[PDB]
RNA sequence: GAUGGAGGUAGAGCACUGUUUGGACUAGGGGCCCAUCGGGUUACCGAAUUCAGAUAAACUCCGAAUGCCAUUCAUUUAU
RNA sequence: GGCGGUCGCCUCCUAAAAGGUAACGGAGGCGCCCAAAGGUUCCCUCAGAAUGGUUGGAAAUCAUUCGAAGAGUGUAAAGGC
RNA sequence: UGUGGUGGCGAUAGCGAGAAGGAUACACCUGUUCCCAUGCCGAACACAGAAGUUAAGCUUCUUAGCGCCGAUUGUAGUGAAGGGUUUCCCUUUGUGAGAGUAGGACGUCGCCACGC
C-alpha cells in the first residue's frame, strides 16, 4: 500500500430487502446509517435488489414461473372439448 | 527441352566443382538398382529421359525412386563474345556423380522386366552403368 | 474476513477428507486474481482509458497499471510504447472481499444467468470468468458509465488438477451450472 | 504455481559477485550469511578454501534477538578473533544482499572493533 | 543537424575543449564542469557564442 | 560491366608470441576480434581485444574446462 | 567353426593398397571374451556359411582351440566392385 | 632430432543455415462436407510429428598429413 | 583502341588450417548517429508453442506450463556476448 | 555420524524416473507497528516472531531411458619416392582421422561449526 495513488476504501455494510448480509467492503460511501458492533460501523447504503437469493439460483432454481403446458393446449384447451 | 527437375537457389554462380572418387551408397527401397562407375556430371534432361524409358517398358507402376537430383547451377556466354568482363548467364543444372554411386532402385517386377527397364535406361546416360540388387543385411528389413 | 473464517473453518477439513493429503500442508489454496481491461482503442482514441483506468480504480480498491504495446502490428497499427491494456493483481484480505462481492452481488446482476461455464480447466486449475459489461457492480453508475468494456479476470490456485479446483471453488461460491 | 527457490537466486547473485574479487591472498576474504533465524561468518582464503576464524548467530555467544542485536554481537566476536591472528585487510563479501542491518549492521560492527575496510 | 561545437571556461576566458551536439534536440548552449588546465581546477564550462 | 572488384585490406590478426617465450612487460600476445581467447594471470585486454602482458615472464596457453581458452604469464 | 583366423600388424604402410589388388580384406574383432586384436580374412571362406546358412548365424573363430562367437556388425564394402572391406566384427556371450 | 602451441584446410557429418527423395500421419485445412449433427470425405500437402536416405565455396556436432611460431635442449655444419 | 563500367575506406569468399596473395572473379555497405544509445551502482532474462479468456480478428493486453538461446545487440558482414 | 556453510577438478559431477526425512540444522509458514518497498500489489525485496508441517524445496538411496567420456582395429586423406592417362588413376615408404563399437559412469578432493 502507497501513499496519495489508492482511492476511497471503507468496510461498507451490504443489504438488501431481506438477510442483512452485513459484512463486505466497497467504494461507495455516503449517509451513515449502521455503525454497529456486530459488523463494521458503516454504512448499508449498498441496497442492492439481490440478496443472492432473488435470482432462484443460489437459492437453486425454483417454479418461479411456467412456461411449461405447452401439450395440454390442444389436449386441455380443446381436450376438456376432447372428453 | 523439358524440365524434370529444379530448386531454389540461394545463390546464382557456384565454382566449378572437382570430382575425385567414393564408394558406398548402397541399395535403399527398391531390389534392384543400377551404379554408375565413372567421374562425370549429369545433366537435367538425362534423368528425365531415363526416368521415361524406365516408365515405358514398365508398367502399372512398380517402385520406381529417382535417387539423384540436380542441385549445382550452370553457366555460358554466347557466341562472339571476347572473354573478359563477369561471369555468363546462367542456364541449366547438373549434379555430379562420382563411381560407385546409385542412380536409380525398382522394385515391384521379376527380373526380367527389370533388367529389361535397367539397361534400357543406361543408354541415355554417359556413365559406364552395372546392375546390382538388394543383397542383404542381418536383418532384411 | 468472514470468507478467512469460513475458509479455515469448512474448507480445509473438508477438502482434507474428498482426497486425504498425507498433511494439511498439501492443500489447495487461492493464490492471486489479475484483472485485464483491455482497451483496444488508445492507438485509435488515446481517450478512452482516461476513463478505464477510473472504472478500474472503482471496481477494485488500487489504481491500475498500464501495460505498454511490446511490439508493432500494422494491420492493427500497434507501435511499441503505446498502451492498449491496464490490469490489477489482487492478494490479501482484498482477494476475499472482492470475491465475496463477486459471489454474492456481482454476478448475479447479469441477465438471463445459468451460472459459469463449467470449462476452464487448462488442465492445471486457473479458472478465468469473462464478463462483457462494466454496469454490473454497485460502485458503478447509470449516467457516468459510457462505455462496454470488459475484464478478464484470471483466478489462480495452487491446485494440479481441475477436479480439486472445481470442487474447492465450489465451497466458496461460484454458482456453476 | 512453482515457487523460486530462494537460495538459488541469491546463490546467483553471489557468483556473479564473486567474479569481481576474491583475491585472498593476504587479504583474506569475509563472508555471511542469512537464514530465517541465524547469521554465521567465516574468514576464508584461496586456494586453500581453509577459514582462519568463524562465529554464530545462536551458537557460541549472544545476547538479544534476530537482528542488528545478534549480528553487532557476532560482528564483534568476528573481529575480536580474527586480530588474534593479525588479519588487517579483509575484503567484504557481500554474498547475495544488499545493505539493510542484518548485514549493514554485521559491517559496520565489523569495521569499529577493530577491522579495515 | 550536428555541429562541431567549443566548450569555453566561463571564469578565465580560455577555448578549453571541443566537442559536439545536435542544434535541433538541444537547442541551448551547453553546461558540462570539465577541468580547466589553466588554474587546475573543476570550472563551470558554457558552449562558444 | 560489373559491380564487383571491392576489396578492404589486411589486417594481420593472429597470435604474435609462441608458447615457452620470455615476453617482457607491455608486449601483444594475440590480436583478436572479439574475445576468442580469455585473458589470465597477468594478461590484460585493450579496446580492440588485443592482448597485452603486465609482467615479465613467459607464456602457456591452457584451456578453460570446455568454454574456452587462456594466457597468463608466470614470472620467474 | 575352424575358420582362417590369424594376426596382423598395427599401422602397415601402403602395403594395403596391393592388399587391395591381390585379393585380400583386412578384418577387424573387438569385444568382450579378448580385448581387441586385427584378424585376417578374405571373400570366399565365409560366404560357404553365407550361403548353407544364412547372414546372422554365430560365426566362430580359432586357432584350433576355444572360440570367439564373432556376430558381424557392419562391412560397407567397397563399391564398384561388390567385394568385402573394413569388415566389422563384434563378439558376444551365451 | 625432442617437447609445447596457435589455426578450421583435405576428409566426413547432418547439431545450425540452405537445398532435398521416399514412408507414416493428422493440424486441419483442401470445391462440396457426404448435408438445410455421425465422420470434411476423393484429393493437396508444411510446419507442428516422426522413420529412413542424400549435398554444399560464402553449412559445421567434428577434424588430419604438412608447413608456421618458440626453447639458457642435443648433433653436425657456417653463416 | 573506342562506347560502356571503375578510381578512397570496411566485412565475407576465392586463399592451398601461422601471416601475406590476381583477375572488367563471386557477394554487401561507408562519407554518420547518440547529452544518452556514455560513466558508475543496484536489479531482471528472451523468440516461440500449447492451454484457457468480452469487444478480439489466424495475429493487441493477461494468466499457467514447456523452452540453452530458435532472441537482442543504432547502423553491412564476419567474430562475440 | 548426520546436517549446515564454503571452494577447487572437462556433465565420467548432468537430465530424467522412483523411494525415505525433520533432534539439531534448513526450509515452508505467522505477521507489518518499526528502517525499507511496489513504475498498482508486504509476491519480490526489508523488518517483527514461532502458532503449524516435512506436501514441496531440501539432503540420503535406486535405476543405463536420455545427455557426456570412450580404447584396439580397419577405411577415407596425406608428406617423401615413383609409374601410366594426364580429365584421372596406380604402386612402395611414414603417418592416419570422422562414422561404427566394445566399455566407464547416478562423482572426487579440501576446509569451518554443531551435536548426536
Ligand atoms: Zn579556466
Amino acid at each position: 500500500m502507497k501513499q496519495d495513488i489508492h482511492p476511497n476504501y471503507q468496510p461498507v455494510v451490504f443489504m438488501d430487502s431481506t438477510t442483512g448480509f452485513k459484512f463486505l467492503s466497497g467504494s461507495t460511501k455516503g449517509s451513515s446509517e449502521t455503525v454497529e458492533w456486530e459488523d463494521g460501523n458503516t454504512y448499508p447504503l449498498l441496497r442492492v435488489e439481490v440478496t443472492s437469493d432473488s435470482h432462484p439460483f443460489y437459492t437453486g432454481r425454483q417454479k418461479f414461473t411456467q412456461a411449461d403446458g405447452r401439450v395440454d393446449r390442444f389436449n386441455k384447451k380443446y381436450g376438456l372439448k376432447d372428453e | 527441352m523439358l524440365v524434370p527437375k529444379r530448386v531454389k537457389h540461394r545463390r546464382e554462380f557456384r565454382g566449378k566443382m572437382r570430382g575425385e572418387a567414393k564408394g558406398g551408397k548402397e541399395v535403399a527401397f527398391g531390389e534392384w538398382g543400377l551404379q554408375a562407375t565413372e567421374s562425370h556430371w549429369i545433366t537435367n534432361r538425362q534423368i528425365e529421359a531415363a526416368r521415361i524409358a524406365m516408365t515405358r517398358y514398365m508398367k502399372r507402376g512398380g517402385k520406381v525412386w529417382i535417387k539423384i537430383f540436380p542441385h549445382k547451377s550452370y553457366t555460358s556466354k554466347a557466341i562472339g563474345v571476347r572473354m573478359g568482363k563477369g561471369k555468363g548467364a546462367p542456364e541449366g543444372w547438373v549434379s555430379p556423380v562420382k563411381r560407385g554411386k546409385i542412380m536409380f532402385e525398382i522394385a515391384g517386377v521379376p527380373e526380367e522386366v527389370a533388367r529389361e527397364a535397367l539397361r534400357l535406361a543406361s543408354h541415355k546416360l554417359p556413365v559406364k552403368t552395372k546392375i546390382v540388387k538388394r543383397e542383404e543385411m542381418g536383418g532384411e528389413s | 474476513n468472514r470468507l478467512k473464517e469460513k475458509y479455515i473453518k469448512e474448507v480445509t477439513p473438508s477438502l482434507v477428507e474428498k482426497f486425504n493429503y498425507s498433511s494439511v500442508m498439501q492443500t489447495p489454496k487461492v493464490d492471486k486474481i489479475v484483472i485485464n481491461m483491455g482497451v483496444g482503442d488508445a492507438v485509435s482514441n488515446a481517450k478512452n482509458l482516461d476513463k478505464a483506468v477510473e472504472e478500474l480504480a472503482l471496481i477494485t480498491g488500487q489504481k491500475p497499471l498500464i501495460t505498454k504495446a511490446k511490439k508493432s502490428i500494422a494491420g492493427f497499427r500497434l507501435r511499441e510504447g503505446m498502451p492498449i491494456g491496464a490490469k490489477v493483481t489482487l492478494r490479501g484480505e482484498r482477494m476475499y472481499e472482492f470475491l465475496d462481492k463477486l459471489v454474492t452481488v456481482s454476478l448475479p446482476r447479469v441477465r438471463d444467468f445459468h451460472g459459469v461455464s463449467k470449462k476452464a480447466f487448462d488442465g492445471r486449475g486457473n479458472y478465468t470468468l469473462g464478463i462483457k459489461e462494466q454496469l454490473i457492480f454497485p460502485e458503478v453508475d447509470y449516467d457516468l458509465v459510457d462505455k462496454v468494456r470488459g475484464m478478464d479476470i484470471v483466478i489462480v490456485t495452487t491446485a494440479n488438477t481441475d477436479e480439486e479446483s472445481r470442487e474447492l471453488l465450489a465451497q466458496l461460491g461460484m454458482p456453476f451450472q | 504455481i512453482t515457487k523460486p527457490d530462494k537460495n538459488k537466486t541469491r546463490q546467483k547473485r553471489h557468483r556473479r559477485v564473486r567474479n569481481k574479487i576474491s583475491g585472498t591472498a593476504e587479504c583474506p576474504r569475509l563472508n555471511i550469511f542469512r537464514s530465517n533465524k541465524n547469521i554465521y561468518a567465516q574468514v576464508i582464503d584461496d586456494v586453500a578454501g581453509v577459514t582462519l576464524a568463524s562465529a554464530s548467530a545462536l551458537d557460541k555467544e549472544i545476547s538479544g534477538g534476530t537482528k542488528t542485536e545478534t549480528a553487532a554481537a557476532v560482528g564483534k566476536l568476528v573481529a575480536e578473533r580474527a586480530a588474534e591472528k593479525g588479519i588487517k585487510k579483509v575484503v567484504f563479501d557481500r554474498g547475495g544482499y544488499l545493505y539493510h542491518g542484518r548485514v549493514q549492521a554485521l559491517a559496520e560492527a565489523a569495521r569499529e572493533n577493530g577491522l579495515e575496510f | 543537424m550536428r555541429v562541431n561545437i567549443t566548450l569555453e571556461c566561463t571564469s578565465c576566458k580560455e577555448r578549453n575543449y571541443l566537442t559536439n551536439k545536435n542544434k535541433r534536440n538541444n537547442p541551448d548552449r551547453l553546461e558540462k564542469q570539465k577541468y580547466c588546465p589553466r588554474e587546475r581546477k573543476v570550472t563551470l564550462h558554457r558552449e562558444t557564442k | 560491366s560489373t559491380s564487383n572488384g571491392r576489396d578492404s585490406e589486411s589486417k594481420r590478426l593472429g597470435a604474435k608470441s609462441a608458447d615457452g617465450q620470455t615476453v617482457t612487460g607491455g608486449s601483444i600476445l594475440y590480436r583478436q576480434r572479439g574475445t576468442k581467447i580469455y585473458p589470465g594471470v597477468n594478461v590484460g585486454i585493450g579496446g580492440d581485444d588485443t592482448l597485452f602482458a603486465k609482467v615479465d615472464g613467459v607464456v602457456r596457453f591452457e584451456r578453460k574446462g570446455r568454454d574456452k581458452k587462456q594466457v597468463s604469464v608466470y614470472p620467474v | 567353426v575352424q575358420l582362417e583366423v590369424k594376426e596382423r600388424a598395427i599401422r602397415p604402410r601402403s602395403l594395403r593398397n596391393q592388399l587391395r589388388h591381390e585379393g585380400k580384406v583386412p578384418a577387424i574383432v573387438y569385444g568382450y571374451q579378448i580385448e581387441s586384436t586385427p584378424i585376417y580374412f578374405e571373400e570366399k571362406d565365409l560366404s560357404k556359411i553365407l550361403r548353407e546358412h544364412g547372414a546372422n548365424t554365430v560365426i566362430k573363430m580359432t586357432v584350433d582351440g576355444k572360440n570367439i562367437n564373432t556376430l558381424m556388425s557392419k562391412a560397407q564394402l567397397d563399391t564398384f566392385t561388390g567385394q568385402m572391406l573394413h569388415v566389422e566384427f563384434l563378439s558376444v556371450n551365451m
